[PDB]
């Protein structure tokens, strides 16, 4: 009863960061050390737990969130960070307990002419609360004039496309990111390492 | 098991204060919104306000801002709704609902029982008036007698006809709760019009809370 | 912003029910749908796009147009009779907004037009310086009617108190509508009328001060 980590990490297509994908993991055993042992990931950082301790600990629930962002935006996937991704697309709580994994995905997510399928939120009236997800496409009202669905002066479409080109630099590469959240809830432990 | 358990029902006088509690269990209390929705008896849902227990951020509806206070205590996983001076128009059910995250971000995924808040001003006996059947009711047809029972508190009011002797054709309608906070219903009996002029129609109205009972004669005029 | 729902909708078992929610640019905003059975707390049946909560049957779905959000239940069962609400997120003001609600009634019995009795104020009540007009509606199904009061021929909004339809002993529904008004305006008009609308058909009753 191994946890389907290959379902999320080795999935063919990810979601846009504004509409990131969530998968609930329970009722299985997972060797997290095997995940780090493969060295294909560029970022592997954990908060509240050490990587070796994962196999020696149990949790009520596990949550795997998957999306694609830019390279220099991977630093935004961390507690207390700011920026358009952390404030408008995907926010992590200040007391986050879990891990963040990010790896380069240039050969798959980049296309000649620009890959215009991956989007992100540029404008929003207020910051997202932790783990919230906004997928509305209402015209943003940047000024006093009400837009009323009409895009134009001080009235912008809320989403902007990344446009990944294989020839891009390391900062503007498509990076696939997963976030593992670990939940202890005064309930039975359903996800455990080989302990 | 995710659950929102609310406090028990309350009965208060106008102008008094009130504080209802709503405790969450089975989830991280600080990582979700907690909102309050009002439902008047037989009416629709009305969002009032919301609090994020993580940082105590509060958002209020324009129609409710300043008339009610929303707070939270994260140390015991509880949210509070508070009135300083109650009005008769505040009589309603009050649900507390958790604000979802991920796909449930804009919605309220989990709900409690609701808390019934009744604002009662005084136990008032009912005023009973006759509902005359018709003019030119004439023999060979049916006619509808009634009596209207207005401005009483609380439920119920019990109506019989001819001290329980008349049972065919009686219908007592459910009462309306007026915006003043008082109840009003009517009772109607269908009888042969021929018996208008021979048989007298007596409506008996009983208010148990006010030790009140009235016998009203229904009889065509003019 | 105003969210508008039809007050009631009636369908036959096995067919498809569509409940519509209206507004200005609702097709671009996050809209969810809740079900509330009589006596129970609300339950989410549809999130935004058409994502279903865990345990909700696949016959529930959501669709959107520029000025409209529609909840669709295919192959309606008897247990689906309930009040359905559309809810808006409104990221502009961070205001959760609530629709008016729609009572979805699943036809189990035949249909029945309402019987209306209209009572003018009693002479004793007028002597007491009050006036009440009583519109009593009985023996109708589905349990959803709309009552319009007409002073003379002009609509009247103030003084109208209408009850929620409730089940009778014979499993049909009844309701009442009271128009409170002072004797002066009662005597000042040629007539008063009560309009009861049920399933697209209207019944009007008229009374006079004389
Ligand atoms: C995704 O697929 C890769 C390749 O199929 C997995 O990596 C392999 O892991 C096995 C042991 O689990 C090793 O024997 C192979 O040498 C690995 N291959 C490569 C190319 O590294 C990877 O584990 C899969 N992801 C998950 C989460 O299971």
């Amino acid at each position: 009863n191994l946890c389907p980590f290959g379902e999320v990490f080795n999935a063919t297509r990810f979601a846009s960061v504004y509409a990131w994908n969530r998968k609930r993991i329970s009722n299985c055993v997972a060797d997290y050390s095997v995940l780090y042992n493969s060295a294909s990931f560029s970022t592997f950082k954990c908060y509240g737990v050490s990587p070796t301790k994962l196999n020696d600990l149990c949790f009520t629930n596990v949550y795997a969130d998957s999306f694609v962002i830019r390279g220099d935006e991977v630093r935004q996937i961390a507690p207390g960070q700011t920026g358009k991704i952390a404030d408008y697309n995907y926010k992590l709580p200040d007391d986050f307990t879990g891990c963040v994994i990010a790896w380069n995905s240039n050969n798959l997510d980049s296309k000649v002419g620009g890959n215009y399928n991956y989007l992100y939120r540029l404008f929003r009236k207020s910051n997202l609360k932790p783990f919230e997800r906004d997928i509305s496409t209402e015209i943003y009202q940047a000024g006093s004039t009400p837009c009323n669905g009409v895009e134009g002066f001080n009235c912008y479409f809320p989403l902007q496309s990344y446009g990944f080109q294989p020839t891009n630099g390391v900062g503007y590469q498509p990076y696939r990111v997963v976030v593992l959240s670990f939940e202890l809830l005064h309930a039975p432990a359903t996800v455990c390492g080989p302990k | 098991e995710v659950q929102l358990v609310q406090s028990g029902a309350e009965v208060k006088k106008p102008g008094e204060s009130l504080k209802i509690s709503c405790k969450g269990s089975g989830y991280t209390f600080t990582r979700h919104w907690i909102g309050w929705v009002r439902q008047m008896p037989g009416k629709g849902l009305e969002w009032m306000g919301v609090i994020y227990p993580g940082d105590s951020d509060t958002r209020y509806s324009p129609s409710f801002q300043g008339q009610v206070t929303v707070s939270a205590d994260k140390s015991i996983s509880t949210a509070y709704l508070q009135w300083s001076s109650l009005k008769a128009s505040d009589t309603a059910m009050y649900f507390c609902a958790r604000g979802g995250i991920a796909v449930a971000s804009g919605a309220f995924d989990i709900w409690g029982q609701g808390t019934m808040v009744t604002v009662f001003n005084q136990i008032k006996p009912p005023s009973v008036f006759p509902l005359a059947p018709s003019s030119k009711s004439t023999s060979g047809g049916t006619a509808a007698l009634g009596c209207l029972v207005k401005d009483y508190f609380p439920e119920p009011v019990t109506v019989s006809w001819n001290s329980g002797a008349l049972t065919s054709g009686v219908h007592t309608f459910p009462a309306v709760l007026q915006s003043s906070g008082l109840y009003s219903l009517s009772s109607v009996v269908t009888v042969p019009s021929s018996s208008l002029g021979t048989q007298t129609y007596i409506c008996n109205v009983n208010h148990k809370p006010s030790n009140t009972k009235v016998d009203k004669r229904v009889e065509p005029k003019s | 912003s105003a969210l508008t729902q039809p007050p009631s909708v009636s369908v036959a078992p096995g067919k498809t029910a569509r409940i519509t929610c209206g507004g200005n640019n609702i097709g671009s905003k996050s809209v969810h749908w809740y079900q509330q059975k009589a006596g129970q707390a609300p339950v989410v049946v549809i999130y935004y796009p058409s994502d279903r909560p865990s345990g909700i049957p696949e016959r529930f779905s959501g669709s959107n147009s520029e000025n409209t959000a529609t909840l669709t239940i295919s192959g309606v069962e008897a247990g689906d009779e309930a009040d359905y609400y559309c809810q808006l997120w409104d990221t502009n003001s961070d205001h959760w907004v609530f629709g008016g609600g729609t009572k979805l009634t699943v036809l189990g019995q035949p249909k029945a037009a309402p019987s209306v009795t209209l009572f003018p104020p009693s002479s004793e009540e007028l002597q007491a310086n009050k006036a009440t007009l009583v519109c009593l509606i009985s023996d109708f199904y589905p349990g959803a009617v709309t009552v319009a009061w007409k002073a003379d021929s002009s609509p009247v909004k103030a003084g109208v108190e209408t009850t929620t339809p409730s089940k009778q002993s014979n499993n049909k529904y009844a309701a009442s509508s009271y128009l409170s008004l002072t004797p002066e305006q009662w005597k000042s008009h040629r007539s008063y009328s009560c309009q009861v609308t049920h399933e697209g058909s209207t019944v009007e009753k008229t009374v006079a001060p004389t």
